């Protein structure tokens, strides 16, 4: 059984709603930017477009794409 | 307004600039630029001057040349 919780947002002007305890835990976990990290996945179409702005990144991005890495 | 699609049908990317190689002709590039930024501004911006210029310069023929042969009481020379 999962209890409902109050989730509040804002510092001086605070808005309160009801929310899921697990969903709030995930939300705060994703706010730990140093721990949980976004990672990029490429496709050949977008790797080619990168070269128009950074040639070095295109070569490195190609390596990531060839190995199917989320990096 | 009425939601509509982007009307630009030209090339979305020329590729990385490499000492100006493998790029379209200059006039093609100018046309693509105006296509990309909209012809409505070009027509709107130039419309006022085109209208004023056409009207003033049209007087060269409508007000000056024609008029030289407009006065019906001028072709007649005196003592002739
Ligand atoms: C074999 C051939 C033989 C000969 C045959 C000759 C036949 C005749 C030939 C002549 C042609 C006839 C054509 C007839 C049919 C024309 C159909 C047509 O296409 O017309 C529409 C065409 C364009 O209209 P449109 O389709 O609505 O425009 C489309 C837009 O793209 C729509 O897009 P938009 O609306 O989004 O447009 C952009 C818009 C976007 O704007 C906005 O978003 C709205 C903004 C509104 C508020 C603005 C805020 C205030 C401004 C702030 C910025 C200020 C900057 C400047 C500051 C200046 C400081 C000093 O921006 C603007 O337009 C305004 C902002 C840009 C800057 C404004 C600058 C100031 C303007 C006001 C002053 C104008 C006067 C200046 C005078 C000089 C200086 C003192 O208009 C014309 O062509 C004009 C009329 C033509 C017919 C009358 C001609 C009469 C004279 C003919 C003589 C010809 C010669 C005869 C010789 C005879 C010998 C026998
Ligand atoms: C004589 C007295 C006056 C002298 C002073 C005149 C001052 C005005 C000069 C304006 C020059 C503006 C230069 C812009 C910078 C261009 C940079 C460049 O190299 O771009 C390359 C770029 C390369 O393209 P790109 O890589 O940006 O492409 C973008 C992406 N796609 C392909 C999707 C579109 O191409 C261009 O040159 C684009 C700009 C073209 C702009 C043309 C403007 C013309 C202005 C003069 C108007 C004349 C009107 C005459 C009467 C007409 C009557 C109807």
């Amino acid at each position: 059984q999962v209890p409902d919780v109050f989730a509040t947002f804002g510092w001086e002007r605070r808005l309160t709603v009801i929310h899921h305890p697990g969903v709030m835990a995930i939300s705060k976990l994703l706010d730990q930017r140093t721990v949980v990290k976004p990672r990029a996945t490429f496709n050949q179409e977008l790797v080619e477009e990168i070269g128009d702005y950074d040639e070095d990144l295109q070569r490195k991005a190609q390596v990531a794409l060839d190995n199917g890495l989320a990096i | 307004h009425i939601p509509h699609p982007v009307k630009y049908v030209g090339p979305r990317r020329y590729g990385r600039y490499v000492y100006g190689m493998n790029r379209p002709p200059v006039l093609r590039q100018v046309k693509d630029w105006i296509d990309w930024t909209g012809w409505n501004s070009v027509f709107g911006g130039f419309s006022f001057q085109v209208a004023f210029g056409l009207m003033i310069v049209s007087g060269v023929y409508l007000n000056n040349y024609r008029a030289t042969h407009t006065l019906y009481y001028t072709n007649k020379p005196d003592n002739q």
